[PDB]
């Protein structure tokens, strides 16, 4: 059912600057459909799915504990640290630092947890392996999220991104038990209401985490379907726009929209 | 109606029950337990990466506790912002509060973090202050130009700036 396109171009009209889109089945991995499918864009946070998928494959491989507490100071602390900011005096376990990440966004917890694994090299290294060799973190928070244009620092595409996505929540990449917290924690995601949740109808399930960048970037990954149960993977990306927050906002709503309709 | 604000932060005080915070805050933006422990979160409007945003400590976790903590990102606006890399560079390790913002600019600054762990007496007073130049502070998006300053007893204890020119 084709219209969810058509949306995509009114988005760059409305816009006024590149919107990137995939749809990919989750089972069989088939593209659905696409636009602009291999041009990068920036991932802002949308990579702290990448960043915690690295920490369970840790995880897993006895290299690292969820349980585990980490200890960090003021000086740690960055802009939008709403969960980290709280407990600096008692500290943070790994368990706690993604569910930061993930559902409320917390930049410190993502430079605490990049730290654990060595770094922005570290986690590119982690996807390279993997087999995504499009997708690249050189930055720490908050510097990641400057969009520069031409930049190729810390973009991604959307074909890479959804297809690395899908590997992390469907393959033997990690176990059932890693797979579940993972999809689980984007499952509770509680910053993304003005996106693609908007349009979402009752019973329908979505595991997503969103991002917000300068130079009007602004983006999403999904998991979502019917009956409770995702089927398709989504990735709506844009970069350079001039409207405000709730007009990009409204976009990728609206193609989410779309793309529902025409399921 | 409304959303958390500048205004409802600067009203709601250290020694203040749970229910007051409620009240002021407007309980539809307040929430606890969860990643919060005992503490009230109160949501501003959207910004950036997540909202603008309070968040208030209380003494223990029993319904009576008072205020010892108040902290806030993207409420409180900096009413003259004049710091610049070079007064940035001039703030040291060891220097008192009064001496941080006369170098860094009266007006430059605002409270991330203030707390009282031995409340209500001031010994430990740890504070933390968000700093901004001319044109750094955004409440609705990313900062351009700002410094964290984090103080113990009124004393500098350390210093980080992102963007400053």
């Amino acid at each position: 059912h084709p219209e969810t396109l058509v949306k995509v171009k009114d988005a760059e009209d409305q816009l006024g600057a590149r919107v990137g889109y995939i749809e990919l089945d989750l089972n069989s991995g088939k593209i659905l459909e696409s636009f602009r499918p291999e041009e990068r864009f920036p991932m802002m946070s949308t990579f702290k799915v990448l960043l915690c998928g690295a920490v369970l494959s840790r995880i897993d491989a006895g290299q690292e504990q969820l349980g585990r507490r980490i200890h960090y100071s003021q000086n740690d602390l960055v802009e939008y640290s709403p969960v980290t900011e709280k407990h600096l005096t008692d500290g943070m376990t790994v368990r706690e630092l993604c569910s930061a990440a993930i559902t409320m966004s917390d930049n410190t917890a993502a430079n605490l947890l990049l730290t654990t694994i060595g770094g922005p090299k570290e986690l590119t290294a982690f996807l390279h392996n993997m087999g995504d060799h499009v997708t690249r973190l050189d930055r720490w928070e908050p510097e990641l999220n400057e969009a520069i244009p031409n930049d190729e620092r810390d973009t991604t595409m959307p074909v890479a991104m959804a297809t690395t996505l899908r590997k992390l929540l469907t393959g033997e990449l990690l176990t059932l038990a890693s797979r579940q917290q993972l999809i689980d924690w984007m499952e509770a995601d509680k910053v993304a209401g003005p996106l693609l949740r908007s349009a979402l109808p009752a019973g329908w399930f979505i595991a997503d985490k969103s991002g917000a960048g300068e130079r009007g970037s602004r983006g999403i990954i999904a998991a979502l379907g019917p009956d409770g149960k995702p089927s398709r993977i989504v990735v709506i990306y844009t970069t350079g726009s001039q409207a405000t927050m709730d007009e990009r906002n409204r976009q990728i709503a609206e193609i989410g929209a779309s793309l529902i309709k025409h399921w | 109606a409304g959303v958390m604000t500048g205004a409802k932060f600067t009203q709601i005080q250290f020694g203040m029950t749970r229910q007051q915070v409620l009240d002021i805050a407007g309980a539809e933006n307040c929430e606890t337990g969860g990643s919060f422990g005992d503490s009230i979160h109160c949501r501003g409007h959207a910004a950036g990466d997540y909202y603008a945003y309070a968040t208030f400590g209380f003494t223990s976790a029993a319904a009576d506790a008072k205020v010892d903590s108040k902290s806030q990102e993207k409420l409180l606006a900096p009413s003259a912002p004049t710091l610049t890399l070079a007064k940035f560079n001039q703030v040291t390790v060891g220097m008192t509060r009064a001496q941080v913002l006369a170098t860094v600019g009266q007006g430059s600054c605002t409270t991330w973090s203030e707390y009282y762990p031995a409340y209500p007496s001031t010994a430990g007073v740890t504070l933390s202050l968000s700093c901004f130049d001319v044109d750094g502070y955004s409440s609705t998006g990313f900062y351009r130009g700002s410094a964290h300053l984090a103080f113990t007893d009124g004393v500098l204890q350390g210093k980080r700036q992102w963007d400053l020119v």
